[PDB]
């Protein structure tokens, strides 16, 4: 059955205003909260994966969303709460 | 409380009006803060909204992000539920954690009738969200000719 | 059609074709399915 | 190094000037009414 | 939808005015290409 899920919207105008590219925004959100396969390394002669992901305590609750920052073209660091609005909604965890 | 949350999500009329007789908490909230009244406004169950409200359900309860049942119902085009909520004292200009009001949500989807019902009940047309946007700014940005005119 | 001939030019011709079958072969032809743009010799705006 | 260039720029220039380009068509589909000319537009081709 | 594609924010000018996608283009559902005209007795047709 459907479960609650955290909808987060990126303000295209404010991001454009602050000089903060959308790619900087999304890859930050995803690699932090979802993690990112970056490349491979060699563990004892065996090639294995290299993931970057936020530490657990910084990707748990919606308040943690604010503590993540993206740099603008001018060089200033901008928090996520500047160009994002967030709500709750329901969706399926398993589409048949 | 847990059985009332899931019965109001599924929409069983008889089971909510028996759990209420079993002393079930009208304002029992799930892990995201959604009361049975939030559930019924989201899913459009008009008559469970009317059973809970007369049983003392908090009409202006807000979730862990500031959304009230009036937000949900005005957002998804539940006209008759917007009117029943406002008839039981729904905060017409409630502000969530992003500054979004029921008028903003109803204006984004183009619900002309809920906008006219919120405005009739005194919705702040110049109310601003966290980005300074009014219901009007939404209208011109969406290209909504009909709604841009209703919003003054 | 000739080289570089356009789509609208082919279509007038295929309509003349379909008009013949449905009029002067009215007893024998049920229907005609015209395709402008591709043919046996190849594709192009000048084949149908 | 005489002209402040690196293999990077050589590779970039070969990639830029030895290439093949999709350019579309004069009178390409969908066309306007009464187009009489349809022709392949030939942009940059491979070096030889 | 065509409306959502229409309100894509291309550019915010210095005076604030937002250049939207519909301001520079027309937006509609359409075919993937328009190279083939398929007619069944001169009527519009698709098929299998």
């Amino acid at each position: 059955e459907d479960t609650p899920q955290f909808k987060i919207d990126i303000d295209q105008e404010k991001a454009q205003a602050l000089g903060v590219s959308i790619n900087d925004i999304n890859t930050t959100l995803g690699a932090a909260w979802g993690g990112s396969y970056v490349n491979d390394f060699i563990d004892r002669g065996r090639v294995k994966k290299v993931y970057v992901m936020s530490e657990a305590k910084y990707r748990m609750l919606p308040d943690d969303i604010g503590d993540w920052y993206v740099r603008a073209a001018d060089g200033q660091m901008v928090p996520f709460s500047a160009f994002s609005s967030s709500r709750w909604e329901y969706g399926s965890p398993r589409l048949e | 409380g847990k059985k009332l949350l899931e019965a109001a999500r599924a929409g069983r009329d008889d089971e909510v009006r028996i759990l209420m007789a079993n002393g079930a908490d009208v304002n029992a909230a799930d892990v995201v803060g959604w009361t049975p009244l939030h559930l019924a406004a989201y899913w459009g169950h008009l008559e469970i909204v009317e059973v809970l409200l007369k049983n003392g359900a908090d009409v202006n309860a807000y979730d862990t992000l500031g959304s009230t049942p009036l937000h949900l119902a005005a957002h998804f085009g539940h006209l008759e539920i917007v009117e029943v909520l406002l008839k039981n004292g729904a905060d017409v200009n409630a502000k969530d954690d992003n500054g979004i009001t029921p008028l903003h949500l109803a204006a984004n989807r183009g619900h002309l009738e809920i906008v006219e019902v919120l405005l009739k009940y005194g919705a702040d047309v110049n109310a601003q969200d966290k980005f300074g946007k009014t219901a009007f700014d939404i209208s011109i940005n969406n290209g909504n000719e009909d709604l841009a005119e209703i919003l003054q | 059609l000739p080289a570089g001939a356009t789509q609208e030019r082919t279509q007038k011709v295929l309509n003349e074709v379909t008009h013949y079958y449905l009029t002067k072969e009215k007893n024998n032809v049920e229907s005609v399915f015209a395709n402008n743009g591709f043919g046996f010799a190849g594709r192009g705006q000048n084949t149908g | 190094n005489k002209f402040q260039l690196t293999p990077v720029d050589v590779i970039t220039a070969i990639k830029a000037q030895n290439a093949q380009v999709a350019a579309g068509q004069l009178g390409g589909t969908p066309p306007v009414k009464g187009q009489q000319l349809n022709a392949s537009i030939i942009a940059q081709t491979r070096l030889t | 939808s065509t409306e959502e594609f229409g309100k894509i924010l291309l550019k915010v000018n210095q005076d604030g005015s937002r250049v939207l996608l519909r301001d520079v283009a027309k937006i509609e559902l359409g075919g993937e290409n328009y190279d083939i005209i398929a007619e069944f007795n001169g009527q519009p047709a698709s098929g299998l």
